[PDB]
């Protein structure tokens, strides 16, 4: 908004904007040290090894 | 006037929870939160104001 005065309303001062992840459920520790890992699960009479 | 008051009133919204995903780190309990619920009875959709 505008205000009747001169004073601009921007999400910056309403708000906190961070460059973050969409869930903060999970989180990975691969021997301790954070980490993200690409768990791929199987089909369905695929192939394996293949 | 009658359709606009019942979606308004027999609603099933969704409400977040107590200490969400991002916490701020020493929080002890966490709860989902209900709002509003959908009405289950011909009695309590008499009683839904216009």
């Amino acid at each position: 908004k505008v205000n009747q005065d001169g004073s601009r309303v921007l999400l910056r001062d309403v708000a906190k904007i961070e460059l973050g992840g969409e869930n903060y459920d999970i989180i990975a520790e691969f021997n301790g040290q954070p980490a993200s890992g690409l768990g791929i699960k199987l089909a369905t009479g695929a192939n394996a090894l293949d | 006037d009658v359709i606009t008051a019942i979606k308004a009133q027999n609603a099933q919204v969704a409400a977040g929870q107590l200490g969400g995903t991002p916490p701020v780190k020493g929080q002890q309990l966490n709860a989902s939160i209900i709002a509003q619920t959908r009405l289950t009875s011909t009695e309590e959709f008499g009683k839904i104001l216009l």
